[PDB]
């Protein structure tokens, strides 16, 4: 959800 | 450029002549007229120091998103995934070019010699007249020499 | 150089907003 | 660009000459004329700093979607989604150029010396005559010296 | 944008003169002329702040849509999807470029000494004369000294 | 924009000169000519702050559409769906620049001193003279001291 | 917009003038000429709000369309869908831009002392003759002093 | 090119007859006239050296995103992966071409021979009069000759 990171919804 | 290095010649001599005439100002009603010598050297840099810093806060993150999976059975899988905000500072610094980088100041008091009290007097009222900076390697030298 | 560039366009970012 | 660092030692140098007569403005009453002398050095940084700053706050995150998955049968999966909104402060601070970084100044009283309580009391009158800041480094000597 | 510099110094100046002169409207009657002297510093930045805040409210959401399922059998699901709205403040700021950032003022009362009832209630006359601000670091020197 | 902070300055001494009137068009019939002195100190504020804020009421929801399975067997199954429909206030608030931020007022009564029922009475009635507001931070000494 | 706020500074001015007429209307017949002073403070809001409110009705909703199932075997299966409709407001307010925020009165009476019962009738008078409000934060006193 | 190097040799004779002069200044009056003879090497170095330096802090790195698998079973399989942020400083220098590199200075005083305390003392004083630098290389000799 930020910039290169993960959290895909 | 070398004509840009003569007006730098110039501003370093500028900047001793009125240190010269501080000098002057703070010793002549003091010490009197032909009493005293000084000299002043001043050495200046003239880079051209360009920075740009970029500085984060570890120790402060910001939870944006966030997946934690917990399973148990035994088996105990623990899946996390998180996403950070951070405090960003972005700061661009342009120094000035000239910049005094030391300071050498040299005072000779004619004798008839001087007592230590007075001498460390006189040093105390340089510190202040000039601008004493040793951290940044200036050097004040006074004296007691005889005149002939 | 390209890190001044990314500066200048963070403090770009700080105007409009 | 030589010709903004000689009108910036041209600042400085008029920045030394109001404090000097601020101090004479003090001093040639409460002294009077002649019995003093006084001398200013004001160093000024002339960089060009501006910073971005993007401030978070940890502490007190506001859920805006949420899921929460909880089975059992043991068995216990603990699935869990969450995505937050955080207080954000963006502030761009554009530092002025020329700044006092450093003030040194230094008094001479002239003797017939003078008691310490009335020295005390001089620097007392110029800490708020100069405007003394201690923790920007600066620097105020007073003593009482022989003059010639 | 070195002439800007001379502009703000000359602006300090004025601000000095104008706090110096308020000075004097309140001091000539209550101690008459040449009884006193006062000098006063005043430091002013001249950034250009400009902050953006975006701040939510995270104890009092509001649910916007819902999805709720619970089934039993023993085996216990609890799914859940929730999707709320906040209080969201959005603030633009902009602060004013010369702002006081400290004042210094000094009184000097001449002698023939005050007692110190009257130096306090002098004090409490300024306090209010200058707008004195403790918090913002400014100082207030009230002394009596012997003038020549 | 330095031409516009000379103009702050301007409406600061303004407003000082205003309250100084109404201090003296109060205080002369009651005191008398040349029994008392007064001055007036007053900060403002010339930020641009400009807000937006987006409210809305959790504790009151209205139902748009709503979908509820509720199915048993043993097996309990009770799937939910819901959408709502919230209060909501939307205020975009532009601050006046120029707000007094705080304000000074000092008086000093000449003795021949003053008793201190008089004196609370002066106090009440340049409250409201002037519109003291504590909550803002303002200040009002009143003293009685010795003219010269 | 200093020009504005210049204007500003003379809206207020002019309606304090206003209100002092008034007193003085009011107070000229009943106390006499020169055996009253009363000056008026008023502190006006320049702000420039402007809200839109979106309100609904939750407790009374009206059920559009409706499905309904219902079977049973043991088994009960009890589906449900609905939309419903409601009690929709819009209301958008633009409140001025200058209003009163406080007002402070303050009226002093010449001795020769005054009755409470009749300084009472006064406050009472002057509650009316200048709209006092106190639930805005307004303050009316009224002290009985000695004129010099 | 070779009026580039032509000039650059005029600058280095420059700065020695600059130096020599101060020299002369100083010593004159101490020593007298023909009682002393000095001599001044100046060595400039002219390169072009353009610098820019990319650094990084290691050991406060900030997390920006972060996975971290840790299954058990016996097994125990921990999966992470972590991206960080890094303090970022990024220095564009660029040196001043014409910088003295080394610089030499010789005196010798007429006998009728030189005490070594009153060597020492002109060595001091020299030492400030020139801005002696043994860090950079720097020489200063002074001896007692027989001049003929």
């Amino acid at each position: 959800r930020t910039d290169g990171r993960h959290i895909p919804a | 450029a070398s004509a840009a290095r003569r007006k730098e010649q110039e501003l370093e001599r500028s900047q001793e002549q009125a240190l010269r005439e501080k000098i002057d100002s703070v010793l002549l009603p003091i010490l009197g007229y032909g009493n005293y010598t000084a000299q002043v050297d001043i050495q200046m840099d003239f880079s051209a120091v360009e920075q740009t810093r970029k500085r984060f806060d570890p120790n402060t993150p910001a939870t944006r998103s966030e997946y934690a999976l917990e399973d148990y059975n035994g088996s105990v899988r623990k899946e996390s995934t998180r996403n950070f905000e951070l405090d960003t500072t972005i700061s661009h610094e342009r120094k000035q070019t000239g910049t005094v980088a030391r300071q050498t100041v040299s005072v000779a008091i004619k004798d008839r010699p001087m007592s230590e009290s007075e001498i460390n007097a006189i040093r105390q009222v340089l510190i202040g007249t000039v601008g004493f900076d040793q951290g940044r390697g200036d050097l004040l030298n006074v004296l007691s020499v005889k005149f002939a | 150089v390209d890190g001044i560039q990314a500066e200048m366009r963070a403090m770009m970012v700080e105007a409009t907003n």
